[PDB]
Parts: structure tokens; C-alpha cells; sequence
DNA sequence: ATATATATATATATATATATATATATATATATATATATATATATATATATATATATATATATATATATATATATATATATA
DNA sequence: ATATATATATATATATATATATATATATATATATATATATATATATATATATATATATATATATATATATATATATATATA
């Protein structure tokens, strides 16, 4: 719609950009302990998204998505690996319909990038 | 002089406090904000018939079971199948009956709410 | 439902977690005293229930929760042991009914977490 | 600077005092809060029936066996059961049918006022 | 800075002050304070027996035994009947029987009015 | 002798505010565990559409302000025959 | 008629800068609309519990304050007979 789209506009997010940028190089402007607690917490998920780059083909984004909530399963307090497998088997179950990858080969990016054997993916997908 | 990931979430967020972004893209929408109602509503009807389901079969409540049918009842929808699967072996014996009737014998009421709210 | 969660809105909880976190980094706030009667005596219930990490499967909620209700009565100016160990034999069997729990390895986790011999939690079962 | 759990309690706090969210909290609701007017019904009714039970039986009145009557009505509903049968040992002797009045032989007056609350 | 016991009593004052909860506290509740009314009925039902209870036997008036009879009245209520014993042995012989007297032989008029304060 | 306000002995009931014991329910704000849905702002992955501001490639119209070539007309100020 | 500067009007073209309109694309920012997910923060709705606060409702009691009621007496003050 154009009428959302209108009242964030009118609000001048452009020249606002530009002031926020020029008041840190003046550095009048220190880092949020907000972006220390992201940063902190999400590094994990940004380097297991590259481990999935020698997967070629088709919209790749339900191998991204399955394999990031499968990695978030291990990382709470208590960690789920039940859990954690039922999400993971979704990502070699999409992954093996893509051209040109197999079983075995989604079976080896999906383990590679969890940091898990590749049994226990196995042991699940029956 | 510096434009790291770190100091790219901080600068975005100076400008949402700067301009008001927040409250006047929470305002402006005022037609997704009824997703909150129908989402209030499902949580409602799986809830009363987790314990209901308690009462007929003695087990006693087991607190979270809300949570775990209303994924499988998201999953249905989208089509992760073997998805479900799995965790229809998680839960115990007792509940499995549980989770597959709120996906299949409750289609009628709460699978058209889930079409009617991502509508 | 929407009303309700609009007149939390008007009153700008963003802005104004926003302004304190930075008047927290510029030394303008100190730690409130009720924060550390909090930290005093919740950090008892916070490691014991990272105790039951080995609890694999279901919503382990009830397990949890009936940990942390057993604690409670131990942990008074008068402690009762009789109703500590009533909500003890709740959470072996709600433990009991997950797939991969035993009796005897939710006796494990139960009366570790707990920190008290086996014995009195199986004397309560019957 | 920094952020640990004891001084997120705090932060938490000074963003409640500041845009005063505690009595919004409370006066936006308006509906959950007849539930304190159920709660007070049914516990005049519990410790109504625990004097007339120590002057049926001559025995003294036990003070906190309200409570101990309270925490097993509402067990009765969710359903852990053994949660009950631990506790049925732990008062004496003359007050368990006190506490198996207050489940059953007063179920329909009681049972149906925890059905209506948590609704 | 710190937590004590000495001043957790002290800012739990303060607070009262502040905002005025005693003198509201009072106002609001206005129901309650009808049982002023009732307490300073039985006070009186009992001091005109202890005068004319002095009198029929000759014995001087004894003061202090208004207030004695009134703990054993609302100990008779409860049903704590082996400490109703023990002041029984503690009051001298020729008052004894005004003590019974108000727990039994005006029972009707005086545990009626203690039956409907607490109600 | 009698009424009131204050402090103090003995023997008590009742109402309130506070702290403390024991046995509980309900609603609120905060932090934490587990199992979830929905809306917003921010950063990041994948596959895209549309609008704006800037920079750059290709191949072009049109209107301004400036500098330059060629071929001219007209109005002004200055210097010269 | 020439020359220096300031303006207008005809044309063909180049270059620097400011704008418009056609198109295919890349990049940096600002917004919108589709989807699956993670993380930080702000809120809503279901549940089981612990802890810190304020707030009702049942109960038995202690202590510090503020008031009421029934008695016997002392002392300080205030009034009456």
C-alpha cells in the first residue's frame, strides 16, 4: 500500500541517516550495549550460513532457514538434540530435490554446518 | 569512520529513536494488528482441549503441549511433513493422540483460522 | 487482544529503554537494591535448574517446574521435607513418561538437582 | 558498558518507572480482574467449612488447613495426583475427610468457581 | 546499599507517607468497620454481668475479669479447650462461675454476636 | 466525683499502615527456565518486484547558468578612428 | 566599424555544473510489498514454576506506629461541679 508506505516517509528517515552517520565520525556516538549483546549472540548463526555455499541450484532458502532453527535448538540452556534432529532432517529432505545434489552430499553440508556426525541426521530420516 | 556489523545495528537504531519510526509503524499499519486477535483465539481453543483431554483419560496436564500442537498445526499448513514426524516420536505416548487432533479431526475450526489470519 | 496492546504502545516503551540504557553507560544509574535481594537469592534456582540438562524429549516444563517448586520448601526460614518431597515424586513422573527416560535415570536427575539422597524420593513413590 | 542479569533487572525496571507501564498494566485489563473477586468467594467458602468441621468433630481449629484444602482443589483440576497423595499423609488424622470434602463431596459448588476463573 | 531487617521496616514507611495508603486504607474499606460496632457491644453485655455477678454474691468487683471472659469466649469459638482449662485453675474459686456463665448460660445472646462480627 | 489529650502497670476484643513466622489463591511491573503463535524497529542469509536521492556503464531527446569554435542581428556601459 | 564587459534573439556541436523524460543493469543510502529462519530490543496472547517489588482475599500469632470499646489506678496538662 502507499499509504503505509507515505507516513514513513513524511518522518525523513534520509537526512536523519545522514546526521546519525556524521554524529559518529565526530564521535559523539558510542556503540549500543544492545548491538554488544547481538553480536555476541548471533556469530554463531553467521558463519554456519557460509558453510552452506558449495550447495548449488534452486531458491536455497529452506536449507538456510532448517538449518539455522536446528542450530538454535543446541544453543539454549538446556539444549533440545530431539528437537534439533526433527528440524535438520527437513534440510536434507529439501536440499536432495535440488539438481545436481544427493543424499549423501546434503547429508554431508547439513552435518558439516550443525558440527554433528552425520549418523545422527541419519538415524532420523528413515 | 568505522562501518562493522557491530556499529551498522547501532547506527540503524539512532535513527528509529531519531525519526520515531517505531510507534508510527506500529500505528500506520492498523490492519495486520488483527492477527493479534485471531492468534489470541487458537491459543484459547488448543488449550482448553489439552485440558479437557486430561480430564477424560486421567493423565495429568502437561504444561507446554500448547506450544508443541500449535507448531504442528503451522507445519501442516506450509507442508513439512517430515517435520512432524519426528516429533511425533518427542512427545510421549499418552499425547500423540493429542497433536493429531488438533491437526486432522480439528481441521475444520482451527486450520481455516490459520488460513483466515496469514490471509 | 488489540486494545490492550495498543495503550502499552502510546506510552513509548522503546524510546525509553532506549534513554535509560544510555544514562546506564554515562554512570547515571546504579544498581537498584531490589536487584540485588534478587540476585541473592534466586541464583540458587537458576544453577540447579541447568541440572537437568541430561532430560531428553518432550515439553519438560513439568520437570522443571516441580524442581523448582521442590526447592522452594527446602529453601525456608522452616523447611518442610515432607512437602518438598510431594512435589519431588511429581517431577519423577512426569520425567517417567518421556521417550528414553527410565525410572531410575529420573531419579538420577531429579534427586541431583535437588541435591538429597535417592532414597527419599523413592520412599514417597510407592 | 555492561550487562549482566543483575543490572538487567534494574534497566527493566527504571523503563517502567520512567513510562509509568505498572498502572497501564493494571487499568487496561479490566476483565481478568473479577478474577480476585472469584478468588475471595471461594476462599470464604473453605474457611467457612473449616470451623463448622472442628465444632462437628470437637476438635480445635487447625489454622493454614484453608490453604493446604486450597492448593489440593486446584491439583484436582490439572491432575497430578500423587502431588495429592503426599500431602494426604502429611496432614493428621481427623482432617483428611476435611481435605476429601473439600475435592468431592464440595466438588459442584467449588470445582465449577476454578472453572469459571481461569475462564 | 543495604537491606536490613531495621530498615526493610523503615522504607515500607516511608512509602505510606508518601502516598497516603493508611488514611485510604481506612476509608475504602467501610465495611469492615462495622465490627467496631459489634466488639463494642459485647464489651458492654459483659462488664453489666461482672457488676451484677459482684453484687448477688456479695464479692467486690474485680477488674480485669471483663477481659478475661472475653478471651475465653472467643477460645470457646475456636476450639481451644485444654487453654480454657489452664485460666480456669488461674481466676479465684467464687469467679469461676461467672466464667462458665458466659460461655454457657448466655451462649445464645453472646456467641451469636461473636458469630456474626467474624462474618 | 465527671469529660478530654499524654505517658505507665494489668486482663481483653476491633479497624489500619509496617516488618516477621506458617499454609494458600488471584491480578500487575522485572529477571530466568521450557514448548509456542502475532504485530513493530534493527542487523544478517536466500529468491524478488516498485518508488526516491547519489555514483557509474551504453544511446538519446528538452529547458537553464558557464567556457569555446563558426556565421549574424539588437539594446547598454567603456576605450578608439 | 573595432575592442573589453553586460543582456536578448537564430542555428550546428563540445565541455563543467543544475533539472525533466525514455530504457537495460551494478553499487551506497531511504521506504513499500511477498516468503522461510536467526539474533537484539518493544508489546500482545496460551501454560507450568522460582525470585524481586505493590495490591487485593482467607486464617493463627509476635513487634513498631495510628484510632475505637470495657474496667481499676498513678502522674503531667485542659475544663466542669
Amino acid at each position: 500500500s502507499v499509504e503505509v508506505y507515505r507516513q514513513k516517509i513524511e518522518k525523513g528517515g534520509y537526512s536523519a541517516a545522514y546526521e546519525a552517520t556524521r554524529r559518529y565520525e565526530r564521535e559523539e556516538i558510542e556503540v549500543l550495549s544492545w548491538s554488544s549483546r547481538w553480536e555476541s549472540a548471533w556469530s554463531k548463526f553467521g558463519e554456519a550460513v557460509k558453510a552452506l555455499g558449495k550447495i548449488e541450484g534452486a531458491p536455497r532458502a529452506l536449507v538456510i532457514a532448517k538449518v539455522q532453527e536446528a542450530l538454535a535448538y543446541m544453543s539454549k540452556p538446556l539444549p533440545n538434540m530431539k528437537l534439533a534432529m526433527a528440524a535438520a532432517v527437513q534440510a536434507v529432505r529439501a536440499c536432495e530435490q535440488l539438481p545436481g545434489m544427493n543424499r549423501e552430499r546434503c547429508l554431508d553440508a547439513v552435518a558439516g554446518a550443525l558440527g554433528v556426525a552425520k549418523d545422527w541426521i541419519r538415524r532420523e530420516m528413515t | 569512520i568505522a562501518e562493522t556489523l557491530t556499529e551498522k545495528h547501532t547506527l540503524g537504531i539512532e535513527k528509529v529513536v531519531a525519526t520515531d519510526s517505531w510507534r508510527v509503524g506500529i500505528t500506520s499499519r492498523e490492519k495486520k494488528l488483527e492477527r493479534i486477535n485471531i492468534s489470541a483465539e487458537i491459543s484459547r481453543r488448543i488449550q482448553d482441549e489439552a485440558i479437557a483431554y486430561a480430564r477424560n483419560k486421567g493423565i495429568p496436564y502437561l504444561p507446554g503441549i500448547n506450544g508443541i500442537a500449535w507448531k504442528l498445526l503451522r507445519l501442516k499448513w506450509l507442508g513439512y511433513t517430515d517435520q512432524i514426524n519426528v516429533v511425533m516420536r518427542t512427545v510421549p505416548a499418552e499425547w500423540r493422540d493429542f497433536l493429531t487432533q488438533i491437526m486432522e479431526n480439528t481441521q475444520m475450526e482451527s486450520m481455516y483460522s490459520e488460513l483466515r489470519k496469514v490471509r
